[PDB]
């Protein structure tokens, strides 16, 4: 019966710009102040900016001061956030939030958010690196090996072992989005220590989006 | 940002009660009022508690908040799987001149029983080193509840630069798993005696350590 709805989320390059909008309804928009709060992927909330009820008074986090620009059009019930010179740090979900300061500070109604992904990076095939034997006194125990898939875009890559012949003891981890904006993951598989001497292990890494396939043998260290 | 200090992860069984603490200073919690936000995974934050101890209408009486000096507290009785979420503590900081929040506390309603994390720290490959790059790889698996703290050591000095770590996602065995990557120069790797990955699950820590030679 009352809500805020963010729009204009997009991908932009480093040094680029972008205008976020927030449509409001169910209340007198100009009767309350507003706020932009952002959530970097897998990090905590961070306040960005806020604007007065009159619509004339603007405050900013020291991180976004002089680069971002809060604004509102009370005739059309809309908040906006002009973001200039955007850098990698700015990548997050941006939620428009109604601000209420009766007694103390609290944001009493949020939108669904909208993603902004500053990217210097386009479509890149992965580099594939050979994981250590890790014969670090595991003795009779399970000794496991793997492959590093580094600096590929966009998702996803697929990993198989000995062309999919070996799948028992395999663990392939989700990728990380790096500060570069570039995806990296690893796939590890545990086969007996004694077997290493006379068993070949090769990870097959296929990146459909760059049509890169790499076969990479992995066997002890010196 | 994590201006305010919250505990990364708290856990309880359905029907029980939990308290989440928020640590600050004079400039923030000291003189100004605190609020609590529930972010259900994927969805936006929602106002839970405002003005230290006030609930919006429709937020149940299970939820309550307290504050004294430079710390505040969120109480939840009658725990249910629905409450399983990330919890944020929010106030005003006058010395930063900015609205500030805690790093956020992940809640894990205990359905299945706990498991201790297995850590496997592969070092930079000879191959990678020759390419003028060096990635320490920390693989963490078979733990519950789905919330860990990952710390990195250059010898015995803490390292938070060049660190990227995954959000815990359950693999085919209904158990959480995550990964952390430390980016070094070949010089950094060779100019230290050892590097270590410390994974802190609940009250415990498992550390793995790697030597260049």
């Amino acid at each position: 019966e009352v809500q805020l709805l963010e729009s204009g989320g997009g991908l932009v390059q480093p040094g680029g710009s972008l205008r976020l909008s927030c449509a409001a309804s169910g209340f007198t928009f100009s009767s309350y102040a507003m706020s932009w709060v952002r959530q970097a992927p897998g990090k905590g909330l961070e306040w960005v900016s806020a604007i007065s009820g009159s619509g004339g008074s603007t405050y900013y986090a020291d991180s976004v001061k002089g680069r971002f620009t809060i604004s509102r059009d009370n005739s059309k019930n809309t908040l906006y956030l002009q973001m200039n010179s955007l850098r990698a740090e700015d990548t997050a979900v941006y939620y428009c939030a109604r601000l209420r300061a009766d007694l103390g500070l609290y944001m009493d109604l949020w939108g669904r958010g909208t993603l902004v992904t500053v990217s210097s990076a386009s479509t890149k095939g992965p580099s594939v690196f050979p994981l250590a034997p890790s014969s670090k006194s595991t003795s009779g125990g399970t000794a496991a090996l793997g492959c590093l898939v580094k600096d590929y875009f966009p998702e996803p890559v697929t990993v198989s072992w000995n062309s999919g012949a070996l799948t028992s003891g395999v663990h392939t981890f989700p990728a990380v989005l790096q500060s570069s904006g570039l995806y990296s993951l690893s796939s590890v598989v545990t086969v007996p220590s004694s077997s290493l001497g006379t068993q070949t292990y090769i990870c097959n890494v296929n990146h459909k989006p760059s049509n890169t396939k790499v076969d990479k043998r992995v066997e002890p260290k010196s | 940002q994590s201006v305010l200090t919250q505990p990364p992860s708290v856990s309880a069984a359905p029907g029980q009660k939990v308290t989440i603490s928020c640590s600050g200073s004079s400039s923030n919690i000291g003189n100004h009022y605190v609020s609590w936000y529930q972010q259900l995974p994927g969805t936006a934050p929602k106002l839970l508690i405002y003005d230290n101890s006030e609930r919006p209408s429709g937020i149940p009486d299970r939820f309550s908040g307290s504050k004294s000096g430079t710390s505040a507290t969120l109480g939840i009785t009658g725990l249910q799987t629905g409450d399983e979420a990330d919890y944020y503590c929010g106030t005003w900081d006058s010395s930063l001149s900015a609205l500030v929040f805690g790093g956020g506390t992940k809640l894990t309603v205990l359905g299945q029983p706990k498991a201790a994390p297995s850590v496997t720290l592969f070092p930079p490959s000879s191959e990678e080193l020759q390419a003028n790059k060096a990635t320490l790889v920390c693989l963490i698996s078979d733990f519950y509840p789905g919330a860990v703290t990952v710390a990195w050591k250059a010898d015995s000095s803490p390292v938070k630069a060049g660190v990227e770590t995954t959000t815990p996602s359950k693999q085919s065995n209904n158990k959480y798993a995550a990964s952390s990557y430390l980016s070094l120069t070949p010089e950094q790797w060779k100019s230290h005696r050892s590097y270590s990955c410390q994974v802190t699950h609940e009250g415990s820590t498992v550390e793995k350590t790697v030597a260049p030679t």
